RNA sequence: GAAAUUGUUGAAAGGGAAGGGCAUUUGAUCAGA
RNA sequence: GGAAUACUGCCAGCUGGGACUGAGGACUGCGACGUAAGUCAAGGAUGCUGGCAUAAUGGUUAUAUGCCGCCCGUCUUGAAA
RNA sequence: GCCCUGAAAAUGGAUGGCGCUCAAGCGUGUUACCUAUACUCUACCGUCAGGGUUAUGCCCUGACGAGUAGGCAGGCGUGGAGGUCAGUGACGAAGCCUAGACCGUAAGGUCGGGUCGAACGGCCUCUAGUGCAGAUCUUGGUGGUAGUAGCAAAUA
RNA sequence: UUGGCGGAAAGGCCUUGGGUGCUUGCUGGCGAAUUGCAAUGUCAUUUGCGUGGGGAUAAAUCAUUUGUAUACGACUUAGA
């Protein structure tokens, strides 16, 4: 119901999320993943190293540098997951991809811009408790990612500002609530409710 | 990675990194970094941001 | 800004990456 | 002008045209029938050309016509076209080929004045 | 010869048709229009507009005035199938929609005959919108779906 | 694509291709190149089509083309011209 | 004011198909705010308008038009089938597309 | 004075083949009434 | 002790929406509604209206897109090989 | 009953792939749904049968349509011959080119334009040295390979 | 127009003041018509030529040369 649609992917499932984004971006709509560092697997993380160490032994074996390229980021871990669900060889599978963007943290401009969840694709609500689930962001430095250190640290920013932000809206949100709770009780909202607003 | 958001050179230069600059010294009018020493003015107030 | 050129030559890189639709974060 | 029909329909606007008379000049696209038994074509596998059938055909009461609702005649002369000079509203005439244009000026005017169309007129004529 | 000749040739006597067994029957329309009916319109140059009902014509169209004054639509004929009819009414007592039939608006600038009949209901009819607040300006209003609007479930 | 994967790159060839191809139309249109419509006086529809005769009208209302007239077919236009102004003359009187 | 919009808008997914083989005479629309067939049955015989730009100026505009009618519903989601005069050419799948109210019962 | 084959001009397509069948968009071109 | 409802089945019960099709070409027939007169949804669609009247519909052609599609003939139980 | 083990090598690799863990897995049950040249209804083509009627034709009705070796039937086309169209034609015959048009299920036929410059067609019949993609086919011609291999023995 | 913040791909966020319009918060007065019973019925950068804003005055390649290089290209140097 939107031109775009941000969505937070801490606390997904990889397969999951990609199928309901692979099946947005064939209807159409323009996708933005972020926070793919706290992206979930099920199963602990000895099983699913050991199924990217299966992936990583896989190569054309009289030269390599034309064999599958095994990209060590959770985004591009995700965007793989993604599309090996898409039939990426034809022209409608590459536009698809392309409303398509995936990124390690919120970078501008999405810092500043609603982030939305997949109910159908949430570890919590999907999962049973009692389960060993595995994080990406481990997984992916395990294989060699070298960049999850400065994510943190940008991170650890970002949320400052964000509760910066947070703080104000939620004054200026009690003010607006105590003027509406005083203006109420007037015949014009007693109309109002009688409507339902 | 690592990515370079600022350079900043000095005032006065020589005709040594100009022709580094330069592929054709000898035709040239070498006017590589006139602006620079002129954005080097009163205060320097680029060069200080 | 940098206020001299850097802000004419970035806006018309941005737009030329927006009419282009060459854009890594912007559609 | 003609007389009222049934609206025309042809079931297959489409030429039928050899198979690989794509790939070789040699091979002409006049329709024969492959009758090679190793023949995709003649065994009817999916994703190959069409064959002319019998189930292709068109209705009798529309067959023959053109979109003017006539029947085409070819005439070469006064004689041939005084042949249709009941069947205005049927048939259609058609000056041949090989004629030429001091008669063919003959046969448009006497056309004209028997009420017949002529569905080749402006040939040999322009000026 | 060119073309021999066929023997065979078609009468051009043309067959009169059969007597066909389908007879002009009156309209039957849905029960949600009624006159004095509010009414929104969806095509046309006024497209999106509210309106109100009068009368069932003899070509199976309704007979509609905005009123004129308050948002600009004549006298006009529409289609029952192109709008959609809200619950509100309005009550229809003295309007004399008796004159409009189908050859009032044969057409082969406006006329004052128009203009006249047109001014003659829609005093009619104010005297009576004005007893119902705001009913003015929702004909003046115009009609648009917002984010979020889903006319399956919207009651109009 | 892999190397830049948020970048689209299919879009932005064909948003390229379709506006090189309206400029093109929209150029070999100003030139005269494309026929008119086909109610314009000057087109030509029903009509016969002959590079020939239209060269010859044109050489007659008197930068490079592979279009030429054939003197021997010049001759034979202006007898058969001749006949034709003949006949209409003998309808004339 | 804001807003003049009295159409509905969808997506024009695919064409009715099997796992090979595909029937480009019907299409298949998802409707904005439809989750059932019970639902899209308000929707069915409704019309249909898919609108694109050209660059030529052929009556009076640039702007060209598809024409259909929805015709019925499809499995349990609120997917409607939809046929027009003229079939959609395949590279419009993900591509919006305007219902309008009319022909209305209501 | 045909075809294979070749050159110039004009239009179009082209990310490790091309060609073909169904369906339509886009551009060009065209007849009938 | 008194009812109701579920389930199953029936109605030559009522009503509404949506899609495809309109074959045939004076009459003849079974029928129905009607005091008759005649009328009718009864042996295949009629009626009202608008716009355009031309490249707009449509065809042909060069491409693109979705799906499909292995190079022909012969030989043999059977091969893309 | 499910789970682990219950042995199997050597280019990198496959429940079809992605991937899935109160499953997108196992067992079972209840509904809804997708979908074939299959079934139903309608139109059209052809065949077959049955009827009707002063015309190897016209009309009504109905059931059917797979196909190799192979059989039967109806048709299209080429060279020449008898007849006929008192046929066509230097105001342009046949032939050739053609993003143009039309008719037939098709074989094929017809039209327009351009080139060409002298003979050629429809119909009732006759006749045959009568229809090609093949045969490591025949003769002739032409290409990619390719401005490539190479034009380096004998002293200059 | 004031001031401040923001470097992950900041290219955006907030703020001061004075102008400039509008305000459906409330009540009035005029106009709409014939797009003819629907036809999406079109509403959201500049490259190019009027525009006269209208002034300022760089390089690379070939050729030549070098040999830290080299099958040829390339590379590396020098030359008003």
């Amino acid at each position: 119901v939107e031109p775009v649609v941000v969505i937070d992917g801490k606390g997904h499932l990889v397969g999951r999320l990609a199928s309901v984004v692979a099946k947005q971006l064939l209807n159409g709509q323009k996708i933005v993943v972020v926070r793919a560092e706290e992206l979930n697997i099920s199963g602990e993380f000895f099983r699913n190293k050991l199924k990217y160490h299966d992936f990583l032994r896989k190569a054309t074996a009289f030269n390599k540098t034309r064999g599958p390229f095994h990209f060590r980021a959770p985004s591009r871990i995700f965007y793989k997951a993604l599309r090996g669900m898409v039939s990426h060889k034809t022209a409608r599978g590459k536009a698809a991809l392309e409303r398509l963007k995936v990124f390690e943290g919120i970078p501008p401009p999405y810092d500043k811009k609603k982030r939305v969840v997949v109910p159908q694709a949430l570890r919590v609500l999907r999962l049973k408790p009692g389960r060993k689930y595995t994080t990406l962001g481990k997984l992916s430095t395990s294989v060699g990612w070298k960049y999850e250190d400065v994510v943190a640290k940008l991170e650890a920013k970002r949320k400052v500002s964000s509760a910066e932000y947070y703080a104000k809206k939620r004054a200026f949100t009690k003010k607006v609530a105590s003027a509406n709770a005083t203006a109420a009780e007037s015949d014009v909202a007693k109309q109002l409710a009688a409507l339902g607003y | 990675g690592l990515r370079s958001l600022t350079t900043v050179w000095a005032e006065h230069l020589s005709d040594e990194v100009k022709r580094r600059f330069y592929k054709n010294w000898y035709k040239s009018k070498k006017k590589a970094f006139t602006k620079y020493s002129a954005k080097y003015a009163q205060d320097g107030a680029g060069i200080e941001r | 800004w940098r206020d001299g050129r850097h802000h004419t030559y970035k806006k018309a890189k941005l737009m030329k990456q927006s009419k282009k639709k060459t854009s890594f974060t912007r559609f | 002008a003609s007389l009222p029909h049934p609206k025309i329909v042809k079931k297959h606007t489409k030429k039928f045209k050899r198979h690989h008379s794509d790939r070789y000049h040699r091979v002409a696209e006049n329709w024969r029938k492959q009758k090679g038994i190793d023949s995709v074509v003649r065994r009817r596998f999916r994703g190959n050309i069409s064959q002319p059938k019998i189930g292709y055909g068109s209705n009798k009461k529309t067959k023959f016509l053109s979109p003017s609702g006539h029947k085409t005649f070819l005439v070469a002369n006064v004689k041939d076209l005084e042949t249709l000079t009941m069947h205005t509203k049927t048939y259609a005439a058609e000056i041949a080929h090989n004629i030429s244009a001091k008669n063919r000026v003959v046969i448009l005017a006497r056309a004209k004045a028997l009420g017949i169309k002529v569905t080749n007129p402006k040939g040999r004529l322009a000026l | 010869s060119a073309q021999k000749a066929p023997k065979w040739y078609p009468s051009e006597d043309v067959a009169a048709l059969k007597k066909t067994r389908k007879a002009a029957r009156p309209q039957k329309l849905r029960a949600s229009l009624v006159p004095g009916t509010v009414l929104i319109l969806l095509a046309g140059r006024f497209r999106g507009k509210r309106v109100v009902y009068l009368k069932h014509l003899e070509d199976n169209t309704l007979l509609i005035s905005g009123p004129f004054k308050v948002n600009g639509v004549p006298l006009r004929r529409v289609n029952a199938r192109y709008v959609i009819a809200t619950s509100t009414k309005v009550s229809v007592e003295g309007v004399n929609v008796e004159k409009f039939n189908v050859e009032y608006f044969a057409k082969e600038e406006i006329k004052a005959e128009r203009v006249e009949d047109q001014k003659v209901v829609d005093k009619a009819l104010i005297a009576e919108i004005k007893k119902t607040p705001l009913l003015k300006q929702y004909l003046s209003a115009s009609f648009s779906l917002k984010n979020g609007d889903k006319p399956h479930m919207l009651k109009f | 694509s892999k190397n830049s994967i948020n970048r689209p790159k299919l879009t932005s060839n064909l948003h390229h291709k379709v506006h090189s191809l309206n400029k093109k139309r929209a150029q070999r249109e100003r030139a005269g190149l494309l026929k008119p419509a086909r109610s314009s006086v000057n087109s030509k529809s029903g009509e016969i089509k002959s590079v020939a005769l239209d060269l010859y009208f044109q050489n007659k209302k008197n930068s490079i083309t592979t279009r030429t007239l054939s003197k021997k077919r010049a001759k034979k236009i202006e007898r058969n011209l001749k006949y034709a102004t003949q006949r209409k003359l003998l309808v004339d009187a | 004011a804001e807003s003049h919009r009295l159409y509905v808008k969808g997506k024009h997914l695919s064409y009715q198909r099997s796992k090979r083989v595909n029937n480009p005479n019907v299409s298949l629309i998802k409707i904005e705010g439809v989750a059932t067939p019970q639902d899209a049955q308000f929707y069915l015989g409704k019309r249909i308008a898919y609108v694109y730009r050209a660059s030529k100026e052929v009556r009076g505009s640039k702007i060209r038009v598809m024409w259909g009618k929805v015709t019925r519903t499809h499995g349990n989601s609120g997917v409607v089938r939809a046929t027009f005069r003229n079939n959609l050419p395949a590279k419009t799948f993900g591509a919006s597309v305007r219902i309008f109210l009319y022909p209305s019962n209501i």
